[PDB]
């Protein structure tokens, strides 16, 4: 889409309709005349288009009105109400951008942000953008959180997220214009190579993918059309629904074969019964013909009974002879209906070992996409957010996805090597106790009005607790925390010094010996200018390969590589880096998923902020003091970098509304 | 979650 | 609203694979053994039906007699009449076979012959006796 309707779409917003969250800020317009609404939508929409057209500089109210046209630029209070609404919820003036109206001399309010992960920096810049006092506490010695880029010499490779899942409606699209980062399109063609070292033929390769895609749809049928979502009081996982689908089809192969072979025995019994009638016809013919020859011996002139018995036997024998030919002609038809059936038997097996070994690889990829074994994804919900997909090609960063978080950190107050370890939120404010990672003796106390918590769900999940909440989080929260899934996925970075792969191929897969290792080093990427190959460990392989030394993982990687490229063409790598996100204390995992028994409505529970109890009994219910952002708090966009950033934007909006007041809801 | 490296 | 073409997913199948974890392996095993039983069963009738095909070699070519190419005449020779009366006793109302035995009388003037000579040759007594068998 283009025009002002494109600005709405590029902002994840219906152009022709007013959102739940615009209704709450503009209830007068929602219940008003359908014409004022349309006014509003165009009054809105337009504004986003100006922001998008030049996102490197602040979009001030004055400029917006100046470029709005009659009759829209009349009700200035509406344009004020709109431009304030957007700026506040970070649909405009978010990211880098030169500031037309430099920041206020005196700040109001004090928020501590836990973690300078991408969500963290997003809120921070926004809150600071809003005249607030922001301080970010990072346990690491670098920013970016799960956005981690490895740079040595000219080698560059992300250990963290490395793809921009399409610019259609992507806020990263705005950031790209702002922070120049080299985005490279990813050629989707991917050829698989079995363990033997030989490429799978296209006919099998196309044949297998379609079955996998068909199989997925099948599960959806089970879920939505047959209410297959509980089983012995437990919730059905996608993995369970895949086996039961494959099983039902295997069964159906056997069902077809039994029908085909039963058709055979039906004919053979007819044929065998038909033969019996032909023997017992022939022997009747044998016997008569004797009688005829015997009766014929009486020589003429014979009296007429003897003459009858000659002619009489002749009719009988011929009569039985025309029978036996009809029978040997029904024979003829059934003896070919039997080579027809042998000529057209059904399929031997639904799937052979080679097939299931390639179909493993397609499941490995699905486990990579969800960072978890398919036996954990909820059947009903694992793809709840599979509707807000961005459009366009997926892309990589050629210069390290680490540049984005580093760009965001510019001019913010970040305490590095600062491990928050206890959060105390009270009616009158909060204090955060953090220690020093380098030296754990050194203790720090941080007092503030609100605390924004971008702690990964893995860190949030840990027993015993990496971080103490006093008072404890309420059960409605903690139980949402156990229900959700935090998955794992790891990468191996192979740093060579010759280029020996098909350079025109970004990605190519390795097929596993077994279902159990379907994720083990199953896929490689040539994304980087330098000679760098990068290899994935997903599914059940993921958590296991963390118990194995680099040199073993690297050795296995080279072996798969040698078998596919020739044992001579594969040098030793000059640098090697293996990731351990599950092991990592500041992540305890990779990103999240919708575990069996969860739903996208846990992701909403995660975002609801906590309002603490009254200090003195009978005191009025206070302000909410603790809030939550990061990848696991945004329902329509979990487990991405853009999703985490949007949650940051979200809370900065929510924070500011609570402590700076909303002056746009009149 | 859902499925990556594709434009659907 | 219907599963992808080729997928076979009916309600009844699906309970039966999930009653317990083992059930899915079981049902498949029954179909394997059940399929094998038909294959064993075939190769008997395939063998037995091979036995009978051998007992029927040569066909019946040696036991055949040539064709009686005989223009149908009208008048009734006294043998043609006497052949007839025995034919009725041994055949009943099967006019074709009775018209074969005689050979030059077609099936209508068989029927006509029963009419005109019914009193003269005491027919019905013959038929009564023919039924008695
Ligand atoms: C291996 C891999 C690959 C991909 C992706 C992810 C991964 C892992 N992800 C997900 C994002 O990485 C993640 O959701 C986001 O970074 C959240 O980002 P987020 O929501 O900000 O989580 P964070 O870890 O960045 O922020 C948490 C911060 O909190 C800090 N911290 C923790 N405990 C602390 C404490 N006690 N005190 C102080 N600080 C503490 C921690 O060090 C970190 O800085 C992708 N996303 C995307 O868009 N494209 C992609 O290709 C990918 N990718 C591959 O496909």
């Amino acid at each position: 889409p283009s025009g002002v309707e494109g600005a709405a779409f590029q902002s994840r917003l219906p152009h022709d309709r007013m959102t739940s969250q615009e209704a709450a800020c503009f209830p007068d317009i929602i219940s008003g005349p359908q014409q004022t609404q349309k006014v509003f939508l165009f009054i809105r929409n337009r504004t986003l288009q100006l922001w998008l057209d030049n996102p490197k500089i602040q979009l001030t109210f004055e400029a917006t009105l100046q470029q709005l046209e009659a009759p829209y630029n009349s009700d200035t209070v509406l344009v004020h109400r709109v431009h304030s609404y957007l700026e506040r919820h970070g649909l405009i003036n978010f990211g880098i951008y030169k500031r037309i109206k430099p920041l206020p001399t005196k700040k109001t309010g004090k928020v501590i942000i836990i973690g300078s992960g991408v969500s963290g920096l997003a809120a921070a810049r926004q809150l600071q953008s809003f005249g607030m006092d922001v301080t970010l506490l990072e346990a690491r010695d670098r920013v970016g959180g799960r956005v981690a880029t490895f740079r040595k010499g000219n080698y560059v490779a992300d250990l963290g997220a490395m793809v921009v899942t399409g610019l259609g409606g992507n806020p990263m699209a705005v950031v790209s214009k702002q922070v120049n980062m080299e985005l490279a399109k990813i050629k989707q063609k991917c050829p698989l190579y079995e363990a033997n070292g030989q490429a799978v033929p296209k006919e099998k390769d196309e044949m297998v993918e379609q079955e996998f895609n068909r199989l997925l749809e099948a599960t959806s049928y089970l879920s939505h059309q047959l209410d297959f979502n509980v089983l012995n009081n437990k919730p059905v996982s996608l993995g369970q629904a895949l086996e039961v689908v494959i099983q039902l089809q295997e069964k159906h192969v056997k069902d077809e074969q039994i029908e085909h072979w039963k058709k055979i025995v039906k004919t053979q019994e007819e044929l065998k019964e038909l033969l019996n009638k032909m023997v017992n016809l022939k022997e009747k013919i044998k016997e008569l013909h004797q009688q005829y020859k015997e009766a014929s011996e009486v020589k003429p002139p014979r009296d007429i009974t003897a003459e009858f018995l000659v002619k009489s036997k002749h009719r009988d024998l011929t009569a039985l002879c025309k029978e036996y030919d009809e029978l040997a002609e029904t024979q003829g038809k059934l003896e070919e209906k039997l080579q027809e059936l042998e000529a057209n038997p059904p399929s031997d097996v639904y799937l052979s070992s080679r097939d299931r070994q390639i179909l493993d690889w397609h499941f490995a990829n699905l486990e990579f996409a969800n960072a978890t074994p398919l036996s954990t994804l909820s059947l009903k919900h694992w793809d709840q957010d599979d509707d807000f997909e961005f459009t366009g090609s997926h892309l990589t960063v050629r210069n390290g996805y680490s540049c984005v978080p580093v760009a965001l950190a510019e001019g913010l107050d970040i305490k590095l090597n600062t491990a928050v370890r206890q959060v105390r939120y009270t009616a009158s404010g909060c204090e955060v106790i953090a220690v020093n990672t380098r030296s754990t003796s050194q203790t720090f106390i941080y007092k503030c009005d609100a605390v924004l918590c971008t702690l990964p769900l893995g860190v949030l999940k840990q027993q015993p607790p990496a971080v103490q909440f006093v008072p404890p989080l309420p059960e409605w929260k903690t139980s949402a925390v156990q229900r959700m899934g935090f998955g794992n996925l790891n990468k191996v970075v192979l740093c060579f010094d010759r280029v020996f792969w098909d350079p025109s191929v970004n990605l190519f897969g390795h097929v596993g010996s077994t279902t159990a290792s379907r994720g083990e080093l199953f896929l490689f990427w040539n994304l980087y200018k330098a000679p760098i190959l990068l290899a994935l460990v997903a599914g059940e392989a993921a958590g296991i390969m963390e118990n194995i030394s680099d040199d073993v993982i690297v050795g296995r990687c080279l072996a798969i590589l040698k078998g596919i490229f020739g044992s001579s063409a594969v040098p030793q790598p000059k640098e090697t880096v293996v990731s351990r996100w599950r092991a990592d204390p500041w992540a305890r995992g990779s990103y999240s998923y919708v575990a069996a028994g969860s739903s996208g409505n846990d992701y909403d529970l995660m975002a609801q902020p906590i309002t603490p109890g009254p200090s003195i009994p009978g005191a009025p219910q206070p302000i909410p003091r603790l809030f939550f952002a990061g990848e696991h708090t945004i329902r329509n966009y979990p487990a991405t970098v853009h999703g985490a950033l949007l949650s940051g934007l979200r809370e900065a909006g929510r924070i500011a509304d609570q402590f700076l007041g909303a002056m746009y809801t009149l | 979650a859902r499925t990556k490296q594709t434009a659907r | 609203r219907k599963p992808p073409k080729g997928m076979f997913l009916s309600q009844e199948d699906v309970e039966a694979v999930s009653a317990n974890a083992t059930a899915a392996t079981t049902v498949l095993r029954q179909l394997d053994m059940e399929l094998v039983s038909v294959k064993r069963q075939i190769q008997n009738i395939k063998q037995t039906n091979s036995a009978l095909k051998e007992k029927l070699d040569g066909g019946i070519e040696p036991y055949r007699l040539p064709e009686v190419i005989q223009k149908c005449n009208a008048r009734w020779t006294t043998e043609e009449q006497l052949l007839a009366v025995q034919a009725i006793r041994k055949y009943g109302r099967d006019f074709q076979a009775i018209s074969d035995v005689i050979g030059n009388k077609s099936v209508v003037q068989v029927k006509n012959f029963f009419v005109n000579y019914r009193r003269r040759f005491n027919i019905d007594e013959v038929l009564q006796e023919w039924e008695a068998e």
